[PDB]
RNA sequence: UAGUCGAUCCUAAGAGAUGGGGAAGCUCCGUUUCAAAGGCCUGAUUUUAUGCAGGCCACCAUCGAAAGGGAAUCCGGUUAAGAUUCCGGAACCUGGAUAUGGAUUCUUCACGGUAACGUAACUGAAUGUGGAGACGUCGGCGCGAGCCCUGGGAGGAGUUAUC
RNA sequence: UGGCUCCGGUGCGCUUGUGACGGCCCGUGAAAAUCCACAGGAAGGAAUAGUUUUCAUGCCAGGUCGUACUGAUAACCGCAG
RNA sequence: ACGAUCAACUUAGAACUGGUACGGACAAGGGGAAUCUGACUGUCUAAUUAAAACAUAGCAUUGCGAUGGUCAGAAAGUGAUG
């Protein structure tokens, strides 16, 4: 229900211990007018609300999904 | 212009209601659709509802009054007979 | 035959009074310590309409004199009663129009109402809309007052009874024609259930004594005497004159 | 007797109305005297009576309403309170004051 | 005349301050950058000291008599002044415009004006400035 | 056009049981009970509606923080400021004016 | 197939116990009444189990509205027949527990804003007061929603003897 | 297994919700539960840390009864489809 | 005071034309001169009477100042108007 702009507000939430599953969604979404470029949304499920993190720029993305921890279970897609 | 010769706001009964009952009930709605003097604000803005009650519109006052205009002819003397009675008790 | 109109007035089934929109009862304050010994003031938040009278309210809020809280109280307002003025209870009140007085510290001509009949029943007398006692009288030995009554009934009560100063809001409530049925229809739908009247000639000899014929006529004399059984009460009652009344006003 | 006065003063003098303004004026001092109307609320009154006896300012009061004072000053709408600042040839400030 | 000299009680009639009485330490009858109008900066308390009585032991006096106090900068249309009146020369010259924003020295401020009311709360002189204007 | 149905059981146009209608993510018209409209906190002395506190329906107003219940003054969330305003004057005023009241009668009764 | 819909709870016009008063009696009157009409938080604890020493407060049964008042949800899917109830996901309310942060604090119970007021937090009992619940009907105006109408574009069907 | 599911516009339009108004009245047009706020100051609380669950998060539990279908020129009442 | 440009429909008039038709179906007042009667809007004999009857506003009368006037109860330390 909640979304989250910070990076380091997501990677606390992800060592919170009821934060049992998360997941990545890849969205094929335009820019300004012209291009096709690739959205992803990093959703993790705290026992009240389901927080998210919207990531426009890949070249952030793929260092984030390195950085989670390995003990969280990810569904991909 | 003026629309009605003779009639005015009476003239919503119409032809119903004789003449002289929409004569005396003119007479009232004159005094009871008016808008009177408030005499703290000095507004020209009282006006009615629920007879007997005249609520200024700003002010936020209201009157305990006559039942169609703000005080009546034989309540507006009894102040002044208070006025000379209240007089006596000191000289 | 049958049991007549104003004997079914009586058992108050569907013709008992329509008291909802009422804001409460109308009367003065307690007469209690303050009251009978100094003064004690309270402060007009509200005047209000009230469903069924012609008069307004108005509920001026006193200071519980003895545990610490505000008591609400509903008196019919003086005509001339702006809300914030300071209304005085009291023996030792002033003289001004929306404060409540002893009878016995007033002079006379005074233009008093909602006075009581016996001190401390809390407003009985001249409580309608445009009425005023006036005191014409005091008689100091056995503290009584001497008042003349809307009716123009001269009547001596007690000196301790309370009055509040002025006439009644809402004056010249009938000086305004009712035109329409309608009207009328909503001025008793909030009273209790006495309209429409049906004459009691039009009717049968089972619903009324006025009742039947092959003309619309009375009958026997319409005047009832004062001793008559309850269920023939129903014409004048009592007339001790009748006709179009002749005389000039102001009588000895 | 009083009106003309005023007129006098209106016209050959300075003045100030309203209400805020009498009191800035009134705070820096510079407020020979105030004309309180009569209809004015009672706390309205009381605040302007408390303000004079810290400047020690000279109240008038006037008989009318604020209407009255209105059209007495020259004006057509209603003041409450009316200060003046400056005489010009009469001597309001010093004849009854 | 000038009654808004530097050592009057006023009441604050607006804001979160308001009904509490304070001095004026400091006026601005001309104005300033900021603030376009006549200004004052202001010295008075927060929580009144309440009635002590005879019979509380002296420890549970000091929490009865405790003062919180505020500086402020305040319109002139927002205080009541009154003729009463509050000796202001131990602080005259430490609260100021300088006193103001970087706040670590608001803190400075507060504490010898926190001072100085206690100080002036023995020995009773002032006695109407610290109780509580009921409204 | 899509027309559509109440979802309780309560099948009459009261004050209780209105209706919008929304789009749903299937496609279809669909029918929303919508509750009756909150109304805002007044001042109790000149009604008028005071500022600074979220309009709420009254057992809302206890899953609310305290700030959006309240604004900070003396007599805060109660009434507004005006009437505050009103009643620090009038009641500064009288208790100055009382004090007159305490300094005439020191010396008429000690003139008599 | 229900914590979320309703009943449950509340009072309305009204019904109806108790105290009392009639009546030979069946029962009748009255509902706050000519009634000594009950519970609430802190202290006493380490005989004390939770009684007692007080400080308070006085209302004064109960019923009565699955169209009035009211704490809380929606979408998608699903069966031969159930769904705002089941299934997947996403929420919210009430009651109770306790921790982890954050905040406050030696100016012990926050600061900023002239102010209107704002900040994720930012002690507060008895008692009192205010607000919401809380509200006629008609008339036109403004805004919003859904439907309707329409343009471009991306699909599928129909017509084609002619267009 | 793939695609697309996009960009707009108008209104005395219809229905509906509401905001500020304006008319009406010898009609001025419910009550209680419930919840909140403020005034008040009892009481309790500092830092080697006591206070804070009307801040964020976490945990636990939500009982009973109704729920099918028609609501009508055949499912109700009128003796009956 | 313009230039560009864009959506609405409403109103008024002119030609031309139709086997003089055209609110083409549907929808959709007959009107006037008077008399008797009740003023009106309204209401009733549900299964023969919808009226000039009843009501009405208006006018007038009568009783009554509450230890009260009208009325209920078999009574009551009862009750309706209140």
């Amino acid at each position: 229900a909640r979304e989250i702009t910070d990076i380091k507000q997501f990677l606390e939430l992800t060592r919170r211990a009821d934060v049992k599953t998360a997941t990545v969604k890849i969205n094929k979404k335009l820019n300004k007018a012209g291009k096709p470029f690739r959205q992803t949304k990093f959703k993790v499920r705290g026992s009240s609300s389901l927080y998210t993190l919207v990531i426009n720029d890949a070249g952030k993305a793929k260092k984030l999904i390195q950085s989670l921890p390995p003990t969280l279970k990810v569904n991909r897609l | 212009a003026k629309r009605t010769k003779k009639v005015g706001i009476t003239g919503k009964y119409g032809v119903r209601y004789g003449s002289s009952l929409r004569r005396q009930v003119k007479k009232l709605e004159i005094q009871q659709h008016a808008r009177y003097d408030c005499s703290f604000c000095g507004k020209k803005t009282v006006k009615r509802g629920a007879a007997g009650i005249w609520t200024c519109s700003c002010c936020k006052k209201t009157v305990a009054g006559g039942a169609y205009t703000v005080s009546t002819a034989a309540a507006a003397t009894v102040r002044s007979t208070i006025r000379r009675l209240r007089e006596m008790v000191e000289a | 035959g049958r049991v007549i109109r104003n004997q079914r007035k009586g058992a108050g089934s569907i013709f008992t009074s329509h008291t909802r929109l009422r804001q409460g009862a109308a009367k003065l304050r307690t007469l209690d310590y303050a009251e009978r010994h100094g003064y004690i003031r309270g402060i007009v938040k509200q005047i209000v309409h009230d469903s069924g009278r012609g008069a307004p309210l108005a509920k001026v809020v006193f200071r519980d004199p003895y545990k610490y809280r505000l008591r609400e109280e509903i008196f019919i307002a003086n005509e001339g009663v702006h809300t914030g003025q300071f209304i005085y209870a009291g023996k030792k009140a002033s003289l001004n129009v929306g404060n409540v007085l002893p009878l016995g510290s007033v002079p006379e001509g005074t233009i008093v109402s909602n006075v009581e009949e016996k001190p401390g029943d809390r407003g009985a007398l001249a409580r309608a809309s445009g009425n005023y006692v006036i005191i014409i009288g005091h008689n100091p030995d056995e503290n009584k007052t001497r008042v003349r009554l809307p009716s123009g009934a001269k009547k001596v009560i007690s000196s301790d009874a309370r009055g509040v100063i002025g006439v009644i809001a809402g004056g010249g409530r009938v000086d305004k024609p009712l035109l329409k049925a309608g009207r009328a229809f909503h001025k008793y739908r909030l009273k209790r259930n006495s309209w429409p009247k049906t004459r009691g000639v039009a009717m049968n000899p089972v619903d009324h004594p006025h009742g039947g014929g092959n003309h619309q006529h009375i009958g026997k004399a319409s005047t009832i005497s004062r001793g008559a059984v309850s269920g023939q009460k129903a014409g004048l009652i009592a007339a001790r004159r009748t006709g179009l009344l002749r005389g000039s006003q102001k009588t000895q | 007797s009083i009106n003309q006065k005023l007129a006098l003063v209106i016209k050959s003098g300075k003045y100030t109305l309203g209400y805020k303004s009498t009191v800035k004026s009134l705070r820096q001092g510079k407020s020979k005297l105030i004309i309180i109307a009569a209809n004015t609320p009672v706390l309205r009154k009381s605040e302007l009576e408390y303000y004079a006896m810290l400047s020690k300012t000279k109240v008038y009061y006037f008989q009318g309403g604020n209407n009255e004072l209105g059209t007495a000053v020259g004006k057509l709408f209603r003041v409450g309170v009316v200060s003046i600042l400056e005489a010009g040839d009469s001597d309001i400030l010093t004849t009854l004051a | 005349a000038k009654f808004l000299k530097a050592g009057k009680v006023a009441v604050v009639v607006r804001g979160r301050y308001a009904g509490k009485k304070v001095v004026i330490v400091k006026p601005h009858d001309e104005g300033s950058k900021s603030h376009p109008f006549g200004h004052a900066l202001v010295a008075g308390i927060e929580r009144y000291p309440l009635k002590v009585t005879k019979k509380h032991g002296a420890k549970k006096v000091a929490k009865r008599t405790k003062i919180k106090p505020f500086i402020k900068v305040v319109n002139y249309n927002h205080l009541l002044p009154t003729r009463y009146t509050l000796d202001v020369e131990a602080f005259k010259s430490v609260v100021s415009t300088e006193t103001f924003e970087q706040p670590s020295q608001r803190e400075e401020a507060k504490k010898v004006v926190k001072k100085a009311f206690e100080e002036r709360h023995q020995a009773g002189k002032n006695q109407w400035f610290f109780s509580k204007l009921r409204f | 056009a899509q027309r559509v149905t109440f979802r309780r059981r309560n099948p009459y146009n009261t004050r209780s049981n209105k209706i919008k209608v929304v789009k749903t993510p299937g496609g279809i018209l669909r029918a929303q009970h919508v509750k009756k409209l909150a109304t805002r906190p007044k001042c109790g002395d000149c009604g008028s509606a005071l500022q600074g506190i979220s309009t709420l329906r009254p057992r809302q107003y206890a899953t609310v923080s305290k700030t959006h219940k309240t604004v900070s003054r003396a007599y805060g969330g109660s009434r507004c400021a005006n009437c505050v305003k009103e009643r620090i004057i009038r009641a500064f005023l009288i208790e100055e004016q009382k004090i007159v009241k305490k300094v005439v009668k020191e010396q008429t009764e000690a003139a008599k």
